[PDB]
RNA sequence: GCGGGGUGGAGCAGCCUGGUAGCUCGUCGGGCUCAUAACCCGAAGAUCGUCGGUUCAAAUCCGGCCCCCGCUACCA
């Protein structure tokens, strides 16, 4: 029997609206990630979901079929068991425009990427410029390009659409991206969709050289409705770890945290605590890696946690010195053409005391400049944001008829 | 049901009677005074009224004749005054809520009446007050209060419980924290606040503390007196309060 | 936690304290006025969500159930 290893790999799951975004990750899961009652009420991403699975190849059979994420050959015909290779999970993003800044934190996590195009929509749809630059603004190039639905698209015209986006990956960071024909909902060559992102989307290099941080995307009070003072368990914060790792009853830092009421003016407090527990799925285990969503109970209490509030905060080690600057500066060189706009006009260059959208790894700010450079600005937030390293992928947004469609890349020199 | 001590009510006193009947030459009115008893309110001492010569009203009527050889009383619904049949009513409603508090704990402790309102009206009326305050200081103060007129503790504290065999009673408290060990504390604040209750406010049965919000809580007070209720209630949000209060906890009631 | 609303064209009364299904805007007819609005009078309209128990006898005491629901959230 099959050993119990976290995943190694993160993997961005981005597309457009009824792509088979979701229906993907269950084709290659078997589980959804629509999570809040109002995601399956309206049918479509509103948040960045979470969904687990292996991967073991029969190293008898042929290729793919044999390609199953379950300890079982059954599908190619083998009574052996395959060899196991790792646990696979995913980033499942929006197609919205307004819920677009969301999965630009699951940009900074995903080891890899497959990306999605409609068969059966008019391509290329407006806001597919938008994930392929937030893939290129955060560099993941590694890149898996997929047509979807084929079940009610011709042979044809599916190959004219493989035209189009063979087009569409040269003359850019991605002219040898692939395209593997799979169909999201009955199941259909998804085994070649596991051998590709097998192939082509390999974990990194992991440094567990550098101090440990964990890069939060959610949090719950697991405290169910009618729990008994006897059973309290701390608050959940979830996430992916990148560089260093965790360990059972690490002494941390959540960064920033909360905000409470600190001389006259508003400020932040740096939140204590200890490490009590890391999930990864339905595996329990004592230490937590990179690749792959780590949740972590801790000492803390969840009313500060619940319901997403600390939203894509930082947490480090409580030895440690992170710049805190309620004023940031940004290099920042701006987009040719508003990326995810039915109609791209030019980019009309940001003028002081302007408002501007940020997302710093997974958390996210409004702010307006007080010094307007060419290429260099210094931006007064309404919170300081955390940058644990030199010139972080912040990705940047201006708001255009209600929505804030992005308008360069943005380094932060601390 | 009333048991009283004396058998005919006194002479020229005022009280008030349940209308049993009514007949050609006078009517047969029911004393809720001793045990019920049947007096004969005469035609000449009487006097819309088809609402207080009802079937079954209780009306306030006054003795004017007794009669001790065979045991009758003849008395008068019309000799009442109004600055009698004031304070009158307002002894019988203070006797109504003690036949109320009395007949609920007789029910459930499977006792009768006599014996119920000789242990209660009798032995509490060496103490000033409608026994409804007779109560009404014993939950304030303490249990000691019965204890002290000299009745036995079996109407003492059962009587003391069921007024007003669970009775289920609770609130919404609000907490904040901010220490490294935040949740190890709001269990010591718990687990410092519900210790000795059961001395201070003697024997109850149950009591739970769970949330209902992030923040905002619900705590239990479920025993067999509500007539302890709040006592059990507020202070013991308090116990979580006077203990937040020193262990870096802000808590409250909501 | 499981519980509530079950009723004229409607809006809700109306329980425990059992024998008029109750009052109001509406509906058609008649009065008053030179004529219209307001005001007075008369009838028509659910017959209580439904089986069942209590009950001489039930919106009225409640249970079984059919409908509408209803205070409520991913539980690493
Ligand atoms: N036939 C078929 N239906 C699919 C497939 N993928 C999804 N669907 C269905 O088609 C509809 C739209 O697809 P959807 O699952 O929303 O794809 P999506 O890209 O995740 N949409 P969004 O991210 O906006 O929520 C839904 O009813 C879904 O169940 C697929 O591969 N084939
Ligand atoms: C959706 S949070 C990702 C990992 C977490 N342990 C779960 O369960
Ligand atoms: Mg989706
Ligand atoms: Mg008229």
């Amino acid at each position: 029997a099959w050993p119990k290893v976290q995943p190694e790999v993160n993997i961005g799951v981005v597309g457009h609206v009824d792509h088979g975004k979701t229906t993907l990750v269950q084709a290659i899961t078997g589980i959804w990630t629509s999570k809040h009652s109002e995601e399956l009420k309206r049918g479509m991403t509103i948040k960045l979901g979470y969904a687990e699975t292996n991967i073991g190849v029969c190293e008898s059979c042929k290729k793919p079929e044999a390609y199953v994420t379950e300890p079982s050959c059954k599908s190619c015909g083998s009574d052996d068991e395959p060899k196991f290779l790792r646990r696979i999970s995913f980033i499942d993003a929006p197609g919205h425009e307004v819920l677009m800044a969301t999965m630009l934190s699951g940009a900074a996590l995903m080891d890899g990427a497959i990306l999605v195009v409609a068969a059966n929509e008019p391509f290329p749809q407006p806001q597919t410029r938008e994930h392929f630059v937030a893939l290129g603004i955060i560099g993941v190039k590694n890149l898996i390009i997929v047509q979807n639905k084929v079940d009610v698209v011709s042979k044809e015209e599916a190959l004219s659409q493989y035209r189009q986006i063979k087009q569409f990956t040269k003359g850019t960071w991605a002219e040898n991206v692939p395209i593997i024909p799979v169909s999201a909902l009955h199941k259909i060559n998804i085994d070649s969709l596991i051998e590709g992102i097998e192939e082509y989307i390999k974990t990194p290099y992991r440094d567990l050289s550098q101090k440990p941080v964990m890069l939060v995307i959610r949090s719950f009070d697991v405290n169910k409705p009618g729990t008994q003072f006897n059973e309290l368990k701390g608050g959940v914060i979830g996430g992916s770890i990148i560089q260093g790792l965790f360990k059972v009853d690490q002494e941390i830092k959540v960064l920033p945290g909360l905000r409470v009421e600190k001389q006259g003016k508003v400020s932040y407090e740096p939140i204590f605590t200890k490490i009590s527990s890391i999930r990864f799925g339905d595996e329990e285990f004592k230490e937590a890696k990179p690749g792959g969503l780590v949740a972590i109970g801790t000492y803390l209490d969840p009313s500060l946690t619940k319901a997403d509030n600390l939203l894509g905060s930082i947490i480090t080690l409580a030895d440690a010195e992170v710049p805190v600057l309620w004023n940031i500066r940004i290099k920042y060189n701006l987009l040719e053409r508003v990326v995810g706009a039915k109609e791209m006009l030019k980019v009309d260059p940001i003028r002081a005391k302007e408002t501007l959208m940020l997302s710093v790894g997974s958390s996210t700010t409004l702010g307006i400049v007080t010094s307007v450079k060419k290429d260099e600005i210094e931006v007064e937030l309404r919170r300081p944001v955390a940058v644990w390293s030199n010139n972080i992928r912040t990705v940047i947004s201006r708001q255009i008829a209600g929505r804030w469609r992005m308008i360069g890349w943005g380094l932060v020199e601390i | 049901m009333i048991y009283s001590r004396s058998k005919l009510p006194s002479e020229g006193e005022i009280l008030i009677a349940t209308v049993k009947q009514v007949f050609d030459y006078g009517s047969y009115v029911s004393l809720d005074e001793y045990g019920g008893l049947q007096a004969f309110l005469p035609w000449s001492e009487v006097s819309n009224i088809r609402d207080v010569l009802k079937e079954n009203r209780k009306v306030i009527v006054k003795v004017i004749r007794v009669d001790r050889r065979k045991g009758t009383v003849d008395v008068s619904l019309k000799k009442v005054t109004d600055d009698e049949r004031r304070k009158k009513n307002l002894q019988w409603k203070k006797i109504q809520r003690l036949d109320k508090i009395l007949e609920l704990v007789s029910q459930k402790l499977k006792l009768s009446e006599k014996d119920a309102w000789e242990q209660v009206a009798w032995k509490l009326e060496a103490k000033y007050g409608d026994p409804i305050t007779a109560i009404e200081k014993a939950v304030k103060e303490g249990e000691k209060i019965l204890i002290d007129a000299g009745v036995p503790e079996i109407w003492v504290k059962p009587l003391l419980e069921e007024a007003s065999r669970k009775v289920k009673m609770s609130g919404l408290i609000t907490v904040r924290t901010n220490e490294p060990l935040g949740v190890e504390k709001i269990k010591e604040v718990i687990s410092k606040a519900l210790e000795n209750i059961e001395q201070d406010y003697e024997s109850l049965l149950n009591i739970k503390i769970y949330t209902i919000g992030a923040p905002r809580y619900r705590v239990d007070v479920v025993g067999t007196n509500p007539k302890e209720a709040s006592e059990a209630l507020n202070q013991i949000i308090s116990n979580l309060i006077k203990i937040g209060k020193e262990e870096n906890v802000d808590i409250s009631v909501v």
